[PDB]
């Protein structure tokens, strides 16, 4: 049996606030008796400001019913900071929170806001947690945003050391290993080696980059987030398309093609027929262009017919 | 008309290729590929006249869509709770849809909707996700509650109109607050900074004549290297230490492509120097189209690379196109026709697989398989009206509407929070007042540029891109706060 708050003498000094919906709502919520309890209290509390032990106990209540929401998360954080609690420990509360599921962006973003504060010297620890944490869900959209602020927040207090870079493109290549269809992990791959700061950026480098790309490629020849990356790579650093032809070609009928071409693979791929196109735009050739978007449109990518007779027509 | 935009029934589906390497992806897409396909087989196509004996017919069901609508409209069961903070998404969502489905709310029900949206609004400025004396002002509630104001409200004293006039200071100085110097907007306080802030701000700070210089500076940088090598758009981007470069936070991502377009395009109607910072329209485009589905899913949009097609990118992606499109027109003139999405296949996504089986329950929704819900409904029926109908930017318009402005008429100037953040004098104010409202009333229905696959049953309303309601809601609630009634 659930205690209404009203009933104990923690709580007897203060007169609980109701929820001002105003005259029959629309879109009501049949709040549970132990939520409306809660809330009313909360509206007691966050009304009159009290920052306190109580009111932070409370805050975890309601979080723990619905982690979504927003306006309580902001006075938890509020209380945490004045009480000056143990921020290390409300960390280790949100890991909990994982465990039992009660999971949702704003944990995410509180769990930035304790990184902030708390700022150590090396955030290894909390990466760590973030690479356990993408592991059985590896797709999961704002823990890579997340990822993404963290390396690049600590970088620029320089708290981010060369090794500490290199094992993160070691455990990147691992996640491309393990699901070379992870577009998040190209992302993150794109991020570590090309748009960072302190990504080496020199004539080898970039190299070593076309190797890796293309080996993707050669292995996932209908790897849409390949030939993505392939192009974002070339567009970036402005390089020509026709030296790097005779890989691409083969798909369209510096590491080559298997040959044979591995099973299932049946020709041609579509955003090889793009590269093909944008190789002859390069070299001028815009009559042999118009050709194969005009095949893109007719035969070879019929979803988009429209799309590739607009590129065929701005030949033309 | 249908010439580039073939049929998915007049297509050959197959499977993703393997190419010999299995994977998780990979083993997620195929079992996506067998519901859709399976569920369109069963289906008969929309097209035909001899709508063969035996398969289930893919009409609309706008009967079953309303009693979804209304069923959840007057009360939910305690499990949402989780909605709690978003219960203007519901009521937007469910205003929306009955727009989009051409059916009325009754006078009582709609003095109802004001009511509740009002008891939202805080007197320091924006709306929460609940009344506020319960939670605080928030980006996304702010453009929820002001575009459900511009469906189900009026100009009466009781039509919360008048309301939104009275709090534009304060709404603007909440906007102020929520600024970052990077061109960023954290959504609430002590919350995240990411680009459908920046959307929902734009469009409310738009439609109600807030927008000064100092509430735009940099937002056009923030947005714009937000863009992915991808041609998408990320979430957010992060300013390395004014800045020395930004760099996008993530992965391109139908939602924040939608939301970054729509802001880039909102801003492009501000007349200040060298603003905004131009993006990579052509990218976003060719991202745009790569993302609608092959046959064998049915035709319908992914929200990323390598993802599941979902019902309710036909409106993030989908809605975008019309948008990116105009940029790369504009684009080309400033150096010196076929549809660029297939329209027939996202059309009879949502008719073959995105609505609930008939004879239940209703809505429409992500994907076979899938609850429908109040966020899909909507997001696929505004999908499906940018499918049907072919919105443009009309130059000509935009136009007309500058000739016809009456600058003599307006509310009172927003007090900006700095000394210098406002306009320079009040000529260029009202010239910059004119460009917004000019171009915000610039989207027309191209004549004989309408589908309506499976024949005119299925038509439902045109929705505005950028804004996402019906021009007959937005004409008269944008003349309404700039007094050109
Ligand atoms: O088999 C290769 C090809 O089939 C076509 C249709 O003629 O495309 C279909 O099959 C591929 C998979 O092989 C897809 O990507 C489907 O979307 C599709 O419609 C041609 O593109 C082609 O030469
Ligand atoms: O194509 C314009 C158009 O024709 C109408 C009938 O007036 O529908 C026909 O065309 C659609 C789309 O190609 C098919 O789905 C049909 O089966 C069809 O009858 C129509 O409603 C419209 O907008
Ligand atoms: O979060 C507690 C808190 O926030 C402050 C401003 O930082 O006030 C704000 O929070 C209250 C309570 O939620 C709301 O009325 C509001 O949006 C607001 O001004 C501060 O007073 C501190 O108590
Ligand atoms: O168009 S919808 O599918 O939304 C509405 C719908 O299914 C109703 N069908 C009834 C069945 C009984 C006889 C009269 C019609
Ligand atoms: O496109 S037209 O307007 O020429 C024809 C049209 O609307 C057909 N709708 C049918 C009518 C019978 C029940 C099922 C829906
Ligand atoms: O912000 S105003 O001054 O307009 C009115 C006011 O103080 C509202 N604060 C509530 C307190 C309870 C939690 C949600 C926010
Ligand atoms: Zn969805």
């Amino acid at each position: 049996t659930y205690i209404p708050m009203s009933q104990r003498r923690s709580w007897a000094d203060v007169k609980p606030i109701m929820q001002d919906d105003g005259p029959n709502p629309v879109v009501p919520i049949m709040y549970s008796e132990e939520y409306k309890d809660a809330m009313d209290y909360f509206r007691a509390i966050a009304a009159k400001e009290e920052k306190s032990e109580r009111a932070l106990e409370l805050t975890e209540i309601i979080v723990r019913m619905n982690p979504a929401h927003y306006t309580v998360w902001q006075y938890r954080f509020s209380l945490l900071t004045s009480l000056n609690k143990s921020l290390e420990d409300e960390l280790r509360l949100m890991n909990e929170f994982a465990v039992q599921n009660l999971k949702s962006y704003q944990v995410w973003h509180h769990r930035l806001l304790l990184l902030d504060r708390i700022s150590p010297q090396d955030p290894v620890s909390e990466i760590e947690y973030i690479h356990g944490s993408l592991l059985p869900d590896p797709k999961n959209y704002h823990t890579w945003a997340y990822l993404h602020w963290l390396y690049s927040h600590f970088s620029t207090l320089g708290r981010i050391s060369e090794a500490q870079w290199g094992s993160e493109l070691d455990w990147c290549n691992e996640m491309l290993r393990v699901d070379g269809r992870n577009n998040s992990a190209w992302g993150w791959r794109w991020y570590l080696r090309v748009s960072r700061p302190g990504a080496e950026t020199s004539s080898r480098s970039l190299q070593d980059e076309l190797i890796y790309i293309l080996k993707s490629i050669h292995l996932i020849p209908h790897n849409v987030s390949a030939w993505n990356y392939l192009r974002g790579f070339l567009k970036h650093f402005s390089l020509p398309l026709v030296p790097i032809l005779p890989a691409i070609l083969p798909y369209t009928a510096f590491p080559m093609p298997s040959d044979p071409l591995p099973e299932d693979t049946p020709l041609p791929v579509p955003l090889a027929l793009e590269y093909l196109a944008d190789s002859f735009i390069e070299q001028n050739r815009v009559d042999d262009a118009a050709k194969v978007f005009e095949k893109l449109s007719s035969e070879y990518d019929q979803m988009r017919a429209g799309y590739w007779e607009f590129r065929r027509r701005e030949c033309a | 008309a249908t010439e580039f935009t073939p049929s998915v029934y007049s297509l050959v589906s197959k499977p993703l290729p393997s190419n010999s390497r299995p994977s998780a992806t990979l083993d997620e897409q195929a079992e996506t590929e067998d519901l859709i396909s399976q569920l369109f087989d069963l289906t008969a196509d929309p097209n035909a006249l001899v709508s063969e004996h035996g398969k289930r017919y893919s009409g609309l069901r706008k009967q079953e869509h309303t009693q979804f609508l209304a069923s959840s409209f007057f009360q939910l069961p305690g499990k949402f709770v989780s909605l709690d903070a978003s219960r203007p998404w519901l009521v937007f969502w469910t205003v929306h849809s009955l727009d989009l489905l051409g059916v009325a709310l009754d006078q009582g029900t709609k003095d109802r909707v004001v009511s509740t949206l009002l008891h939202f609004l805080s007197p320091k400025g924006g709306f929460g996700g609940g009344p506020a004396n319960s939670q605080i002002p928030h980006l996304l509630p702010t453009y929820a509650s002001v575009c459900s104001l511009a469906i189900a409200g009026n100009d009466s004293s009781t039509g919360g109109w008048k309301d939104l006039a009275a709090a534009r200071q304060s709404i603007y100085e909440f906007f102020m607050r929520c600024k970052r110097p990077d061109g960023g907007f954290v959504v609430c306080e002590g919350g995240e900074v990411d680009v459908r802030g920046t959307y929902c701000l734009l469009v409310v700070a738009t439609l109600l004549d807030i927008i000064t210089p100092e509430l735009l500076h940099n937002v056009d940088k923030f947005v714009s290297a937000c863009q992915t090598y991808e041609g998408g758009f990320a979430c957010a981007s992060f300013p390395f230490p004014e800045p020395s470069c930004r760099v996008s936070m993530a992965e391109a991502h139908g939602g924040y492509t939608s939301c970054s377009l729509n802001s880039h395009f909102l801003l492009t109607s501000v007349p200040l120097p060298s603003f905004p910072l131009s993006i990579d329209a052509n990218a976003a485009l060719r991202w745009t189209v790569l993302q609608q589905g092959e046959p064998i899913e049915g035709g319908g949009f992914r929200g990323r690379t390598n993802k599941l097609v979902d019902g309710c990118y036909s409106w993030w992606v989908g809605g975008g196109a019309p948008v990116a499109e105009e940029l790369v027109r504009r684009e080309k003139s400033r150096k010196v026709i076929p549809p660029i999405f297939n329209r027939v296949a996202l059309q009879e996504f949502t008719l073959v697989a995105a609505q609930q089986d008939p004879g239940s329950t209703g809505g429409l929704r992500d994907k076979p398989g899938k609850r429908p819900d109040q966020y899909h409904t909507c997001n696929n029926l505004s999908g499906l009206s940018i499918a049907q109908h072919k919105m443009s930017h009309s130059p000509s318009t935009v136009s007309s509407n500058r000739l016809k402005f009456d600058a003599s008429k307006g509310l009172p100037a927003v007090k900006p929070v700095a000394p210098g953040g406002g306009w320079k004098n009040e000529d260029e104010r009202q010239n910059a007042r004119r460009e917004i409202w000019a171009n915000a009333l610039g989207w027309i229905e191209e004549e004989g540029g309408e589908i309506i696959v499976g024949g005119k049953d299925n038509r439902i309303n045109t929705t505005t891109p950028v804004f996402n309601i019906l021009g007959l809601r937005l004409k008269p609630f944008i003349n309404y706060f700039y007094c050109q009634e």
